[PDB]
């Protein structure tokens, strides 16, 4: 007998979900290929292994990533 | 993160409160009354429970707005500071930007 | 495109009833069959437990003027169940027979008998001048007209002082100002049917959360767990899948709560064993397609669920459903589309890197999906 | 029959804290892993709580008494004694406690605890004869100098006939029904109550239905009234005691563990501190 | 009123007793610390003894063996009887108490005559 | 411009409710019933519309 | 230990307004009345 306010809540919460993927999507697909570091490391004495992935981990991620990831709960 | 989690637990706590009824279950009014009484109470419950849904979204929806923004400034630096070498200052660190 | 069309639930497949062991009698009999009834002021009480009722004989028996009802109605009140029943009985006029509801304000009704405004329960009245009333007239019956100040619910007034009207101390002695502390009924047939002797009795619950020893007449059924059944344990009801609990539970406890609003526990009247409480299962319906103008065949997804519940999740597009992949993803189970090894970019997105689209044994694939070609510099 | 106490003399009344003693379970459910806030009738925290020897010792040479005054019944009492010889033996609950109106007797016996809702003629001194040493053999011998007359036995119960210790009571006369909250816990050394945490269970909801004000407490009379012996009547000069506390309306935040067990809790209304932890529905407060 | 008051304080050849008795209106069990502070003319304030809440009592170096700080509970305050009294003991003492925020006390010059 | 026509819409189309009332036309229940329940039926749908 | 704020009221009806217990640095500021800090 309230008509129709279902609806509305219903579509505006399908929004907000569609956006946050949106803006997923827009901040991070930015590169049209996917490139890879040449397995040797040698860049005049710079070091990058912070960095860059690591493959040694079960997760493909740099340890500052690691960090990152353990302190957010 | 924690606001999120919060908004979601207040909008969880709201099923307890009676709204003027006698009892903030459902089924213990369907079981315990007549309809000529039962739509009297439930109509109170529905009221309340709409209305707080309301507030809710509501929030929600200011909330995504902000993010929203966030996330278009976040876009904007992933596209200049780090594709390329970028002139403003103070917009990819102190100091003069190199990458 | 991708469209939530509605939503989804396991319907019950079973009702069972748990009730208390208890096989005595309520003595309704007593107190309804009373030969003399107490005095308004004073009244009478009489707690009733660990004993059956039936109700229906009481309501049906028809020997009764009214019948009302306080909170609860009076056709139900077999289901019901409570912890202890009190009853108290008088004798007041048919003209007075309204003071009894609460939220009224009347003579008996402030200085007799006070009802709290949230009381919960029945008052029965019914005539008595064929026992109540004597020619000579029933003065036993008294009356008390003048009080200091409106008495609490449910509360006795014994006292029998000579309050005094005006600023002379009665002392206890009468005269001036002075009045007799009850009056008496004058209770003969001669008076008007408002005058006639009415039987008043009033029975009032504790729908508290405690052990219930007034439960009505039912039949207590089997525990079938692990499965979707509605259950009525001690009157509180619901309907989830029960299990096995290691919650270790205190002599005294019964429920169990952990978001306040939800009874994840309880304990079986009759073997006090404890199991937990988990709703069935419910989810959205969503519905894979590609546009009409290429094809009709389209794709269900059932989110956020177990699939191996989804044939027993008219329409009924499931059951003999059986597809050729029914397999579950992190958003839930895929109907109706095949797997596929091979790697596109996503125009449907499902969740969890799993894309869908339409091309050339059933027509709609999912695949996961390819970030972009690969490259090396 | 009752009888008479002969050597009474004065001692000012003691003191002593209750610093985090006295939270009992308020509804029975079970909740894990959650603090939760309720509000009801608590014993306050950090309270000034009466202290009462069991034997009145105006000297330790023998000089005793029994100190068991009449005291007032307001919202609620909490109850605890440390003893080592089981000199308390019960409480009798009531407004005037004489034959007028109903009282509740509840007395622990050498026998049994027997519990009696009667209008009882009270004397001034009731208690419990003990004549331990009294007759040649050591053994117990009890005694039974309560009241004189007893009327109207309304509700009965009894009991099967059957290093200090420490057993929290708790009384609450609510709604016509009579609450009891107890637990026992071994301890020593402790001329006061010592500090800690600990809950109170109930023991028994009972409907007595009737009206309290006041209450007193029967002891044991270790000693006689004619001619108890060499000195020292009472046992080790008044160590056996008991403390008087009064619960008010406040609200406390209980925190369950994981076991459904209630292991700490504060009082909302004790200091700002409390009150910022209730506020944020923690135990912990950041800068 | 004040709520924290000291009393005690006088001149005294050495050696003397002396009982210093500071009394507060507060119950002075919820209070949870009583301490005493004394400070010697062109010195900084030093602590003399300590009473916590549950009983534990300290004193300082130059106040073990003399110097016993103790509370009765019949009239709320805090006893610090002095003994043996040396010169340089002579100083203004204060009392202090602190339930959530800092009390002090005035008064109390003790000078040891020698 | 289809999320403003569609918000039009359904503003529209909230008009055909009845909160609770006895009907969803003002005219009808002014037609029929006399002011003190009239202001009832009037008071519930001024709530659901506003 | 912990300092108490009370909004825009003047250091004169705090005490008769977790006792005050008296004067002891009732610092006054724009904010309001600031107790248990010094200046
Ligand atoms: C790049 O830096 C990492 C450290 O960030 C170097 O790894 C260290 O290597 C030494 C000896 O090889 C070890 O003793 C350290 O324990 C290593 N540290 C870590 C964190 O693993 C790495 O050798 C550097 N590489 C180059 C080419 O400079
Ligand atoms: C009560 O319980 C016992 C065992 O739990 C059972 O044997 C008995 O039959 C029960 N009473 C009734 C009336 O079924
Ligand atoms: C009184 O008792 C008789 C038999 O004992 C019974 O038939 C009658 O129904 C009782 N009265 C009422 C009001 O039920
Ligand atoms: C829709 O179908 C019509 C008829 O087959 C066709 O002409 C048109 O191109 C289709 N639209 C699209 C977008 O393919
Ligand atoms: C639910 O699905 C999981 C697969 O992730 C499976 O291991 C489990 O057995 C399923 N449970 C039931 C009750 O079918
Ligand atoms: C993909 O290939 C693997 C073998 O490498 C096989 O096990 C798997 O079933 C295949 N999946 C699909 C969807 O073709
Ligand atoms: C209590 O008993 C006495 C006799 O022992 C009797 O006179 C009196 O009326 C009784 N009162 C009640 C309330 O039972
Ligand atoms: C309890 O007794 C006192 C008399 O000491 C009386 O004033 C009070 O009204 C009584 N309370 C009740 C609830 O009857
Ligand atoms: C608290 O107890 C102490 C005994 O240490 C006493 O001096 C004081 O007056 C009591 N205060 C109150 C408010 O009862
Ligand atoms: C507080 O009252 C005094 C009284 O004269 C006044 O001087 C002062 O300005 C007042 N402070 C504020 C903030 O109003
Ligand atoms: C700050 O210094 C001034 C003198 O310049 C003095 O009057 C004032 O009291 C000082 N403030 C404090 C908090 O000591």
């Amino acid at each position: 007998q309230y008509g129709s306010f279902c609806t509305q809540l219903n579509r505006a919460l399908t929004g907000i979900a569609v956006e946050q993927d949106k803006n997923t999507q827009e901040v991070f697909a930015q590169v049209k290929q996917i490139y890879k570091t040449p397995p040797i490391k040698d860049f005049g004495g710079f070091n990058f292994s912070q960095i860059l992935p690591d493959p040694s981990k079960p997760s493909k991620r740099s340890p500052i990533e690691d960090l990152l990831f353990n302190k957010v709960t | 993160v924690n606001q999120n989690a919060q908004a979601l637990n207040t909008l969880v706590k709201q099923l307890s409160s009676n709204f003027g009824a006698i009892s903030s279950v459902l089924n213990d009014i369907l079981s315990r009354l007549d309809p000529p009484e039962a739509e009297v109470q439930i109509d109170r419950l529905i009221t309340g429970r709409l209305q707080s849904l309301q507030t809710y979204v509501t929030q929600q929806l200011i909330r995504a707005a902000e993010i929203r923004a966030s996330a278009n400034l976040a876009a904007t630096k992933m596209s200049e500071c780090v594709l390329g070498q970028s002139k403003r200052v103070d917009f990819c660190g102190k100091g003069y930007h190199l990458m | 495109g991708i469209y939530q069309t509605s939503n989804f639930r396991v319907q019950p497949t079973e009702s069972i009833v748990r009730f208390p062991n208890i096989t005595n009698l309520c003595p309704f009999g007593e107190v309804f069959n009373a030969t003399r009834f107490a005095s308004v002021y004073a009244w009478n009480r009489k707690r009733i437990s660990n004993c059956v009722a039936d109700y229906s004989v009481l309501y049906n028996s028809a020997s009764f003027s009214t019948f009302k009802c306080y909170g609860v109605s009076p056709t139900k009140l077999n289901d019901l169940c409570f912890t202890n029943v009190y009853a108290d009985s008088f004798v007041i006029r048919g003209d007075e027979v309204r003071q009894i509801a609460p939220g009224q304000t009347g003579k008996i009704a402030d200085y007799n008998y006070k009802l709290p405004d949230d009381f919960t329960g029945c008052v029965i009245a019914w005539n008595s001048n064929n026992l109540d009333s004597k020619v000579g007239g029933n003065y036993n019956y008294l009356y008390r007209l003048f009080r200091k100040s409106n008495l609490k619910p449910f509360e006795r007034d014994i006292s029998t002082e000579i309050y005094q009207a005006g600023s002379t101390p009665c002392n206890g002695v009468e005269g001036f100002n002075c009045y007799f502390p009850l009056q008496s009924y004058g209770f003969q047939p001669t008076n008007g049917v408002g005058y006639q002797p009415y039987r008043v009795v009033v029975l009032s619950f504790e729908l508290l959360h405690a052990p219930a020893t007034v439960c009505g007449p039912k039949k207590s059924t089997n525990l079938v767990k692990n499965k979707c059944v509605n259950f009525n344990f001690n009157g509180l009801t619901g309907t989830g899948v029960l299990t096995e609990s290691n919650k270790k539970f205190l002599p005294f406890q019964q429920f169990g709560r952990d978001i306040a609003d939800t009874t994840d526990a309880v304990r079986d009247p009759q073997t006090l064993e404890i199991l937990d409480i988990t709703p069935c299962s419910f989810g959205g319906v969503s519905v894979i397609t590609p546009g009409t103008n290429t094809s009709n065949q389209v794709a269900v997804l059932y989110q956020g669920v177990n699939c191996t519940e989804v044939p027993v999740a008219t329409p009924t597009w499931r059951v003999y459903s059986t597809g050729s992949n029914v397999f579950q993803t992190r958003a839930g189970c895929l109907i109706g589309a095949e797997h596929v090894n091979n790697s596109y970019e996503c125009d449907i997105p499902i969740g969890a890197g799993i894309c869908a689209s339409y091309q050339t044994s059933q027509s709609i694939i999912a695949y996961t999906m390819s970030l972009g070609a690969e490259n090396s510099v | 029959q009752c009888v008479n106490l002969t050597t009474r003399t004065q001692l000012p009344p003691a003191y002593t804290n209750s610093f985090t003693r006295g939270v009992y379970y308020p509804d029975k459910v079970f909740r894990s892993s959650v603090l939760h806030s309720t509000q009801d009738l608590f014993l306050p925290f950090f309270s000034n709580v009466t202290w009462f020897h069991a034997i009145h010792v105006s000297g330790t040479n023998g000089t005793k008494r029994f100190d068991n005054p009449v005291l007032p019944f307001n919202d609620g009492v909490y109850f605890a004694s440390t003893e080592k010889s089981n000199i308390i033996r019960g409480w009798i609950f009531g407004t005037t406690l004489d034959s007028k109106t109903q009282s509740l007797l509840i007395v622990n016996n050498a026998t049994n605890v027997v519990i009696k809702v009667c209008e009882f003629q009270f004397c001034n001194d009731p208690f419990l004869g003990v004549y331990y040493h009294k007759n040649n053999k050591s053994w117990m011998e009890s005694e039974f100098r309560v009241y004189s007359s007893a009327n109207n036995c309304t509700f009965e119960y009894v009991s099967q006939p059957f290093f200090k210790n420490l057993r929290e009571f708790v009384f609450k006369n609510i709604d016509g029904y009579f609450k009891i909250y107890s637990k026992h816990t071994p301890i020593n050394l402790v001329r006061d109550l010592p500090q800690g945490f600990s809950a109170l269970e109930p023991l028994v909801d009972l409907p007595i239905g009737i009206n309290i004000t006041r209450f007193q407490t029967l002891l044991a009379l270790h000693r006689s009234y004619l001619t108890p012996g060499d000195s020292s009547s009472g046992w080790t000069a008044g160590a056996a005691a008991y403390y008087v506390g009064y619960l008010q309306p406040r609200t406390f935040l209980l925190k369950y563990n994981e076991n459904g067990t209630i292991t700490d809790a504060v009082d909302c209304a004790l200091d700002p501190l409390s009150e910022t932890k209730c506020t944020l529905k923690s135990f912990t407060v950041e800068k | 009123q004040v709520q924290l008051q000291e009393s005690g304080g006088g001149l005294v050849q050495a050696g003397g007793s002396l009982r210093l008795s500071c009394a507060a209106s507060e119950s002075i069990f919820r209070m949870e610390l009583m301490e005493w502070y004394h400070q010697a003319p062109g010195k900084q304030r030093e602590l003399v003894a300590t009473i916590n809440r549950c009983g534990s009592t300290n004193y300082s170096d130059s106040v073990k063996g003399r110097f016993i700080i103790s509370s009765d509970n019949a009239k709320n305050s805090v006893y610090l009887q002095m003994n043996s009294l040396k010169d340089e003991d002579t100083a203004v003492y204060s009392c202090h108490a602190r339930t959530w925020t800092s009390y002090w006390g005035r008064g109390t010059q003790v000078t040891v005559s020698s």
